RNA sequence: CCGAUAGUGAACCAGUACCGUGAGGGAAAGGUGAAAAGCACCCCGGAAGGGGAGUGAAACAGUUCCUGAAACCGUGUGCCUA
RNA sequence: GUAUGAGUAGCGAAAGAAGGGUGAGAAUCCCUUCCACCGAAUAUCUAAGGUUUCCUGAGGAAGGCUCGUCCGCUCAGGGUU
């Protein structure tokens, strides 16, 4: 007996600020209407955080055989990751930084 | 047009207070009985008003 | 009044010509929300000059249309253009209703740039 | 508008080639600082 | 050289194959040989006519297998055509 | 006498990469495990990446891999706050 | 090494539209039609200079101020008489 279940997506491209927008609505909600969330809510992030969740569900049923239809998004969170260090030739022969940043996303279900 | 004093961490969290996005208005579908939009073409079962389209 | 689409009077009127075109030819067609409700009344407009069978009407209709070819058949292959078909096609399906030959479609937002599409269809 | 290096084959060699570096007392001595060194490339 | 030393080994790829019903043949040859040794080379060795010769010279591609960066050998190829009155070479 | 910001500029393909027309200037970069035994097989995914299973004393040792501090970024909560 | 400014400035002169195709995924890749721009040039050759950037088949980690199924990018074979 486990009663919960995770998937963790390690360096993904997307900056941390840009997916904590997200996470923060399906948290606390039911693993049905969280799919429908992220599937009507027009962001970069909606494809990557919708894999993650239905990720978690694959082996919330084939590793400790739960029921899909009691499954909540217990917690959800984003992580920070490797940055890549990048620049832009500015004007007067000076440069500037860019941070090419990516990011860890964890989502853990459970039942109810 | 230069900041006298570095934001605090209370200070900038406060501020971010009103920069969420909303819940989308999304609804369940009468043929098919899934989520989609409301006023909009289902993207599943393809239909709209009871009609096909 | 009337909208502006992001581009000058001579790019709105080459815009509105091609977008009025098309719906015609194809009959249901992919566009955006704000450009699909511009379209909705020049068309209209259009159909009402097809019920007339004028000379005068079709010379004004011509001046709209663009010159392209709906299709070709051998009555002898001779091509057949858009304001035949305006004329002679669509403009006959529509002797009875009075107004609203189109509808408009809600879709959803495009990957791209999040433009709300619709479908708009000659019906 | 137009900038100090204007790239040419024949400049390059006839003024920081190595036969003009070993016409020269001093340029034989450029030479033999350079091996002290061990840099990869002796002249241009 | 010999005439072993100035003829190398011969080149099989689409372009070459595609002419050795033409009776031209694509060899790679020693990087100092000139046309006219290529000529008595190959006639020596495989014993036929030859009436044409023609030479052209490759750089080295500049190559990279991970925080190295070298080139490859330069080559000289020469392609050599023969009289209809002759034997022909059999790559095979 | 030093112990990887130390000791040669260089413990690693270093007078290298890079910078300059040129003379010339000149870095950063060490550590899986005793032994690759470097994860057969199954599941989600285009893949990357994960969850099991297995090897191992240890996988919270999984290809900047011994140990892993502080700044910095987050989730949950006991007391307070318009 | 990592913050604040901050999801703020910017995204580098310009006209695009629709229909098919490929694809896990398309405003951005391919095809078709219409429209628009240069035209003593934004057309055709050729020196200097650069050294494989040329062609074909695969690829989408990084580069491309977005996207990418694409590329003057990555890999493997070729090509200069
Ligand atoms: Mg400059
Ligand atoms: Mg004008
Ligand atoms: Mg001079
Ligand atoms: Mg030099
Ligand atoms: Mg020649
Ligand atoms: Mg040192
Ligand atoms: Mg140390
Ligand atoms: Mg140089
Ligand atoms: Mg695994
Ligand atoms: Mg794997
Ligand atoms: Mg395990
Ligand atoms: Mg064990
Ligand atoms: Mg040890
Ligand atoms: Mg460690
Ligand atoms: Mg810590
Ligand atoms: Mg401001
Ligand atoms: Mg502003
Ligand atoms: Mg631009
Ligand atoms: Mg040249
Ligand atoms: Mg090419
Ligand atoms: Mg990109
Ligand atoms: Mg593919
Ligand atoms: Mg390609
Ligand atoms: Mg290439
Ligand atoms: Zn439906």
């Amino acid at each position: 007996e486990v009663t919960s279940a995770k998937a963790v997506a390690k360096t993904v491209r997307i900056a941390p600020r840009k997916a904590r927008i997200v996470i923060d609505l399906i948290r606390g909600k039911q693993v049905g209407e969280a799919i429908a969330i992220l599937k009507y809510t027009p962001r970069s992030a909606s494809p990557i955080i919708e894999k993650v969740l239905k990720s978690a569900i694959a082996n919330a049923e084939h590793n400790y055989d739960l029921d899909i239809n009691n499954l909540v998004v217990e917690e959800a969170f984003v992580d920070e990751g490797p940055t890549l260090k990048r620049f832009r030739p500015r004007a007067q022969g000076r440069a500037s930084a860019i941070n090419k940043r990516t990011s860890h996303i964890t989502v853990v279900v459970s039942e109810v | 047009a230069v900041p006298f004093r570095r934001t605090s961490k209370a200070k900038k969290r406060k501020r971010r207070t009103h920069v969420k996005l909303q819940l989308p208005g999304m609804n369940e579908c009468s043929n098919c009985g899934e989520y989609r939009l409301s006023h909009h073409v289902c993207p599943e079962c393809g239909q709209y008003d009871g009609k096909d389209v | 009044g009337y909208r502006k689409l992001g581009r000058t009077s001579s790019q709105r009127k080459a815009l509105l010509r091609d977008l009025a075109t098309d719906l015609i030819v194809h009959e249901r067609i992919e566009t955006t929300e704000a450009r699909a409700k511009e379209i909705r009344k020049v068309v209209e407009k259009l159909i009402t000059s097809g019920k007339k069978g004028d000379l005068h009407a079709r010379r004004q209709a011509a001046a709209f249309i663009r010159h392209e070819v709906v299709e070709v058949v051998q009555v002898k292959n001779r091509p057949v253009y858009a304001l035949q078909k305006l004329f002679d096609d669509v403009a006959p399906r529509y002797a009875e209703r009075q107004g609203g030959y189109t509808r408009i479609l809600k879709k959803g937002p495009r990957r791209g740039d999040g433009a709300p599409m619709v479908i708009i269809e000659l019906v | 508008m137009k900038r100090t290096y204007q790239p040419s084959k024949r400049k390059r060699k006839k003024v920081h080639g190595f036969r003009t570096r070993m016409s020269t007392k001093n340029g034989r001595r450029v030479l033999a600082s350079r091996r002290r060194k061990g840099r990869k490339v002796l002249s241009a | 050289m010999d005439a072993r030393d100035i003829i190398k080994r011969p080149v099989v790829t689409e372009e070459s194959t595609s002419i050795l019903d033409d009776k031209k043949y694509t060899f790679e040859v020693d990087t100092r040989a000139t046309k006219t040794q290529v000529k008595y080379a190959i006639e020596e060795i495989f014993d036929v006519k030859v009436a044409k010769v023609n030479v052209m010279n490759y750089k080295g591609k500049l190559k990279r297998m991970g925080r190295y960066a070298g080139y490859t050998n330069k080559r000289r190829k020469a392609i050599v055509t023969v009289t209809a009155d002759s034997k022909e070479i059999q790559f095979f």
